C-alpha cells in the first residue's frame, strides 16, 4: 500500500 | 531513476461530474470526466476544472475508485455507509473549497490505514439550501472500519468537538437516522 502525506501532496502542484 | 517516475496512487480514481435535468433519468445525468493512478494526473486534472464553489447549483463532482460507480447501485455502494458533511450557506465561501480538498486528499492518499479498502468514494453536493460532503463506505456493519474512517476525516478536516459528523447507511437514504456520529 502506498500512503502520501498531506505535506507531500501539497508540494506537487507545481 | 526516482527522477523522471510520477508518484504512483494506491488507486485508480475515477472523477464523476453530476449535472439535473428533469427531462431524463438520474443515472443518464451523472457524466464521467476522466481517471487517473498517479499524484501528477491528479493535479493536472484539478489545477484545471472549477473549484466546488464556483459550480452552478445543483451539480456534484464525485470521485471514486475505479471499478465503483458513484450511485447506491453499486455493489460495493450497496449496504456502505455515508459519511456526512451539512454545510450552511456562508459556509460556501472558504469551508466548502477547502474541506472538499482535503476530502480528496484523505481518499488518494489512503491514509485511513487499513480501513482504506472499505472506502468507496466522496460526493460533494452544490445546492441552494445547503452543502453537502460525503464520504461513501462499502460495508455500514463493519463498526471498527466506519468509526476509524470518520474519526480521521474529522481530524484531517479539523472541525471543534462540537459539531458532530453523521454517518448513515443508503438503505436509510433512500428510503432518516444516523448510526453512528463523531
Ligand atoms: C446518489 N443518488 C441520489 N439519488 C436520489 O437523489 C434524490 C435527491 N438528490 C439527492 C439526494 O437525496 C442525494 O444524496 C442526492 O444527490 C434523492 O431522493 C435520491 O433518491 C439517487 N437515485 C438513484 N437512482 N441513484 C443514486 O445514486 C442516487
Amino acid at each position: 500500500r502506498i500512503i502520501y502525506d498531506r505535506k507531500f501532496l501539497m508540494e506537487c502542484r507545481n | 531513476p526516482e527522477h523522471y517516475i510520477k508518484h504512483p496512487l494506491q488507486n485508480r480514481w475515477a472523477l464523476w461530474f453530476f449535472k439535473n435535468d428533469k427531462s431524463k433519468t438520474w443515472q443518464a445525468n451523472l457524466r464521467l470526466i476522466s481517471k487517473f493512478d498517479t499524484v501528477e494526473d491528479f493535479w493536472a486534472l484539478y489545477n484545471h476544472i472549477q473549484l466546488s464553489s464556483n459550480l452552478m447549483p445543483g451539480c456534484d463532482y464525485s470521485l471514486f475508485k475505479d471499478g465503483i460507480e458513484p450511485m447506491w447501485e453499486d455493489e460495493k455502494n450497496k449496504r456502505g455507509g455515508r459519511w456526512l458533511i451539512t454545510l450552511n450557506k456562508q459556509q460556501r465561501r472558504s469551508d466548502l473549497d477547502r474541506f472538499w480538498l482535503e476530502t480528496l486528499l484523505c481518499l488518494i492518499g489512503e491514509s485511513f490505514d487499513d480501513y482504506s479498502d472499505d472506502v468507496c468514494g466522496a460526493v460533494v453536493n452544490v445546492r441552494a439550501k445547503g452543502d453537502k460532503i460525503a464520504i461513501w463506505t462499502t460495508e455500514c456493519e463493519n463498526r471498527e472500519a466506519v468509526t476509524h474512517i470518520g474519526r480521521v476525516y474529522k481530524e484531517r478536516l479539523g472541525l471543534p468537538p462540537k459539531i458532530v459528523i453523521g454517518y448513515q447507511s443508503h438503505a436509510d437514504t433512500a428510503t432518516t437516522k444516523n448510526r453512528f456520529v463523531v
